[PDB]
DNA sequence: CCACCACGCGGGCGGTAGCGTGCTTTTTTCGATCTTCC
DNA sequence: GGAAGATCGAAAAAAGCACGCTACCGCCCGCGTGGTGG
RNA sequence: UGGCGGUAGCGU
C-alpha cells in the first residue's frame, strides 16, 4: 500500500522516494520491456 | 574465424557506441524502423531502433579482445550467460538482416478512431476517439459530452492512450 | 614442491592462468595476458611504489 | 545566440580497465584420497 | 579391479557484532536532451 | 518537524 512506502514532502518542490518505491519502478519498467519485446517477436537471445 | 556478439549498450547512446566501434574496425548491426512518434507534443514519423539498446557486432577477439569493445565509451556491457560472452549463431543475424517488419508501436498509438483516454483540460477523465491528426500540435478527436460525442481538436499532451 | 604442484610448464600457460584468474569470464588471449601482467607491475601508470 | 530551469526514460560507474583488500562462528559443498568391497 | 559409499580436510557462503540519548554535516535518482529568458 | 549515511560526544 502507498501509505507504507509514502514520499515525504521536501519542502524544496521534490520529494524522497523510498527504495521501495525505486525498485517497484525497476521492476515495472523491465516488465513493460519484455512484454512489448515478446510482442515484437524478438529473437531467441534478446528474449533470454 | 570472425564471430558475433550481442551487446547492450547505454541508454540514448546507440550511435555514438556505433560511430565508436567502426572506428575499432568490426562490423556493426542495429534494427532501424521508423515509425510515428508523439514527440512531446508533434505526432512525427522518425526511425527508432528495433530491440533498443542491443546491438549485434561481428569480430575477433584475437584481434581486438573483448575488453576493448566493452569499454568503447559507450557499450554499457556484454550479453553474457554465464562466465564467456554469448556467441549469437549466424542463422540469427541472416535472420535480422532480411528482417524488414511492420508494428503499431503500443504507446504510440493515436491512430484514427481509437480510443484515447483524456485526463486534462475540460475534459479530462473522458475516453473519446482519435479520428484524424489535425496538424501536429493539436491531434483531433472526438470529444464526449453527456449528450454525444463532437469533433473537437485539443493539445496532443492533454490525453494519453487507454 | 611448490613446481612439483604447479601444472603449467610454459610462460604462455602461465600467463593464461594469471589472466584467467585475474579477469574471469574473458577468453585467454596471449596479447591480453601478456599486457595485463606488463602493465600490472612494471608500468607506472597504475602500480606507483611512493 | 548563450546561459539555465525542466524532463523523462534507464540502472555500476566509468572507460577504448579496473575497482575489492586488519573477524569469528556456523553451515554447506567439493575435490581428493581412500577404501572397501562383489 | 573398477565403481560406490566414507570421509576428510579444505574452501566458500551466510549472519552477527549492547542499550538509551545528544549535536553537527551531507543527501533525498543522474544524465542526454530540450525549450526559454537574460 | 520525515528519513537515512557519516562524524563527534554523554552515561554505562
Amino acid at each position: 500500500p502507498p501509505d507504507l512506502r509514502p514520499l515525504v514532502p521536501l519542502d524544496g518542490g521534490r520529494f524522497a522516494t523510498s527504495d521501495l518505491n525505486d525498485l517497484y519502478r525497476r521492476v515495472i519498467n523491465r516488465n513493460n520491456r519484455l512484454k512489448r519485446l515478446l510482442d515484437l517477436a524478438a529473437p531467441d537471445i534478446i528474449v533470454r | 574465424m570472425q564471430s558475433w556478439y550481442l551487446l547492450y549498450c547505454k541508454r540514448g547512446q546507440l550511435q555514438r557506441a556505433q560511430e565508436h566501434l567502426e572506428r575499432q574496425a568490426v562490423n556493426c548491426l542495429a534494427p532501424m524502423i521508423t515509425l510515428e512518434k508523439i514527440v512531446r507534443g508533434k505526432r512525427t514519423a522518425v526511425s527508432e531502433p528495433l530491440f533498443p539498446n542491443y546491438l549485434f557486432v561481428e569480430f575477433d577477439p584475437e584481434v581486438i579482445h573483448t575488453t576493448t569493445i566493452n569499454a568503447t565509451r559507450g557499450v554499457s556491457h556484454f550479453v553474457r550467460f554465464g562466465a564467456s560472452p554469448a556467441i549469437v549463431p549466424s542463422a540469427v543475424i541472416h535472420q535480422l538482416s532480411v528482417y524488414k517488419p511492420k508494428d503499431i508501436v503500443d504507446p504510440a498509438t493515436p491512430y484514427p478512431g481509437d480510443k484515447v483516454i483524456i485526463t486534462e483540460g475540460a475534459f479530462e477523465g473522458f475516453q473519446a476517439i482519435f479520428t484524424e491528426p489535425d496538424g501536429e500540435a493539436r491531434s483531433m478527436l472526438l470529444l464526449n459530452l453527456i449528450n454525444k460525442e463532437i469533433k473537437h481538436s485539443v493539445k496532443n499532451t492533454e490525453f494519453r492512450k487507454l | 614442491e611448490t613446481l612439483r604442484v604447479d601444472p603449467t610448464n610454459d610462460r604462455l600457460s602461465a600467463l593464461v592462468e594469471i589472466y584467467r584468474m585475474m579477469r574471469p569470464g574473458e577468453p585467454p588471449t596471449r596479447e591480453a595476458a601478456e599486457s595485463l601482467f606488463e602493465n600490472l607491475f612494471f608500468s607506472e601508470d597504475r602500480y606507483d611504489l611512493s
